[PDB]
């Protein structure tokens, strides 16, 4: 039994995507959108909030069957019970092959007859919170961890019979904090979206794999910035061209499963051209607790990276470097776990003192044998190691998880943000794992 | 599997050297004129070659095992492309050829096939 | 010296030495038979040449 | 480098922390030594490996 909060988050994400795509379609001149704004978090310092809306629809039906929009409206009213400060502009979006497109007749009576719902799930979830019962027995029954059939029947009879009021201003919610427009289904509008995007030069599959997800994410990221005044937009064609440049610039950070299998993929084919050069310097900035089972799998991942990218004695002349995000300690245990596996690394730390000359030395190698002094550099995220990294710049820098890229000069360095969940994903993105 | 490393590379011919006597005697049958070797190129690409000449020498205390091969194509990813314009870099391993690669070479379509041998 | 240097010039052929493995691997696609090269001739002039042979080995 | 082929071994009646301090102090003066300790655990194979030599560069590992 999965938690309903995850399902609500999934529905909110689907609304975020479809509303963002609507804004992209309507982005012609001076849009100034405020897509989404609530992630069910603690701090709401800057509102920048549209709503936590959902888009649900059945297979096919002329009318809205029965008890269809009850879940979203109940959740919206419960959320409104703790809503204040700036107005939050609620909405509800849906598809119907044959229905009135636009605002529906929603003034007062609809909610009074929705509030007359008598479902056990609705009462247990949102009706009880919105309309508290007038009996201590019902209050005790609701708070019980386990409810029996007799308790549920008594509950249902009490709510159906007893007229229970509420303290939330319903009419205020209906007048402003709601709107319900029958829209179009964006699954079938993908072709039209591609056709509208197919107005510049671009390419056939480049829009599908590279441009559309980047536009969707960049527009969706317009409202996540801490500054609330960053949404100023005018002449949407010019900002569309700017996003055209930005999509080629970033070329990553895709959300949905578009063209992409397993858990993460499709970014693999873009990393291949860089991962095919022998004499290249690759620095990794890993953030542990962002990867599942990091302690027991980091060493194996390192071994499988070095037996593919640091095997050749004459062509692989660049030493990899893995800057983790931990304390100055906890490097001794990794060093011990590497020594036990016959892998030679250097940390640059003797106890707690860092040594500049011990971290920038080039490993002496002997070509008649297959000996290199050390095969990797592994250190923490301190300031001195970052200074060492800036002193000897890399060609590619891979950011795994969320790490502050500041204090790192990016003169001629290609930044490659890689979000992952486990080491199978990272192995698959680096072309050392054919399958998942 | 692993056979040797490249010594001299040219658009006409590529020279590869066998590691030891043991390796050459283990895979002497596979190293005949007309058979196939693959030479890596980078970290994911391979350059298929066909053996033209073999020249093994032990004058005094100098063990020399040199093959002369000729590229016929490159195996980028999982697909095969013909051509002779890749030139693998010196000191690059030679890996023999497995059955999967050879089968993937003679794949074509699924309807215009003709089993001849 | 983006690519290399001249070791021999003759009226029919000019021999060019590549600097390092890193440079050759970085620009291996551009260094194929039939491609074009520039050789500095003085301080302002250039000589456009076509690649005709490649020979990569170990000294 | 070509004549002196064996490495001396100094064993002290101290603790591991003083050994780490001495290691710091040797590294500060550009003297390559090996202690066999990674943190607190001793390692057999680290301690008893022969140093590599590159006579051309006058380099000895430790």
């Amino acid at each position: 039994m999965m938690s309903r909060e995850a399902d609500h988050t999934i529905k909110g994400f689907l609304y975020q995507f479809n509303k963002t795509l609507n804004s992209i379609l309507s982005s012609t001149d001076q849009d100034e959108i405020q897509i989404e704004g609530i992630i069910e978090d603690i701090d709401i310092k800057n509102s920048n909030i549209t709503n936590a809306i959902q888009c649900k629809y059945h297979e096919s039906k002329v009318r809205h069957n029965l008890s269809d929009i009850y879940k979203p409206i109940l959740q919206m009213l419960l959320h409104f019970l703790e809503n204040d400060s700036l107005n939050i502009k609620y909405a509800l979006y849906a598809y119907f092959p044959n229905e009135q497109v636009g605002v529906k007749e929603v003034t007062k009576s609809q909610i009074e007859e929705i509030l007359s719902s008598s479902n056990f799930d609705y009462i247990s979830k949102y009706i009880s919170k919105i309309k508290p019962p007038k009996e201590q027995i019902i209050k005790e029954l609701l708070g019980k961890t386990s409810k029996t059939t007799e308790d549920k029947t008594r509950i249902k009879k009490y709510y159906e019979t007893s007229k229970l009021e509420t303290i939330v201003d319903i009419d205020k919610f209906l007048r402003d904090h709601f709107v319900f427009e029958i829209g179009l289904s964006y699954e079938e509008l993908m072709n039209e979206t591609k056709n509208l995007l197919m107005k510049e030069g671009f390419s056939l599959e480049d829009v599908k794999d590279l441009f559309y997800p980047n536009s969707i994410q960049y527009i969706a990221e317009l409202s996540i910035l801490p500054e609330a005044e960053k949404r100023i937009s005018s002449k949407n064609k010019l900002i569309d061209y700017l996003k055209g440049n930005k999509k080629t610039a970033m070329s990553r950070w895709t959300s949905e499963v578009l063209t992409r299998k397993q858990l993460l993929k499709v970014r693999k084919n873009q990393l291949v051209p860089s991962l095919n050069i022998n004499s290249r310097s690759r620095y990794f900035i890993i953030d542990p607790d962002t990867i599942d089972n990091f302690d027991d799998e980091f060493i194996l991942f390192v071994k499988d990276y070095l037996d593919k990218y640091n095997s050749k004695i004459k062509l692989h002349t660049e030493t990899p470097c893995f800057i983790l995000k931990t304390d100055v300690n906890n490097l001794s245990e990794y060093h011990k776990r590497f020594v036990s596996r016959n892998i030679q690394i250097i940390t640059g730390y003797i106890g707690d003192t860092f040594y500049f000359k011990e971290f920038n030395k080039e490993p002496k190698r002997i070509i008649k044998d297959n000996w290199v002094e050390f095969k990797a550099r592994i250190s923490c995220n301190s300031d001195e190691v970052i200074k060492c990294i800036n002193y000897k710049k890399c060609d590619d820098l891979y950011i795994v998880g969320g790490v502050d890229v500041s204090l790192l000069d990016t003169a001629d360095v290609n930044i490659e943000n890689l979000e992952i969940n486990n080491f199978r994903e990272l192995k698959y993105l680096l072309s050392m794992l054919k399958e998942i | 599997m692993k056979i040797g490393s490249v010594i001299e590379s040219s658009p006409h011919s590529i020279l590869v050297k066998i590691d030891t006597l043991k390796i050459f005697e283990k895979a002497k049958s596979a190293l005949q004129i007309g058979k196939y070797l693959k030479i890596q190129e980078g970290n994911h690409n391979f350059v298929l070659c066909v053996i033209q000449n073999i020249k093994i020498s032990t004058d005094k205390d100098e063990d020399i095992f040199i093959l002369t091969v000729q590229p016929v194509g490159i195996f980028k990813g999982e697909e095969f492309f013909q051509g002779n314009s890749m030139l693998p870099s010196p000191t690059e391993p030679v890996f023999l050829v497995e059955d999967d690669i050879l089968n993937k070479i003679f794949s074509n379509e699924k309807t215009k096939i003709f089993h001849l041998g």
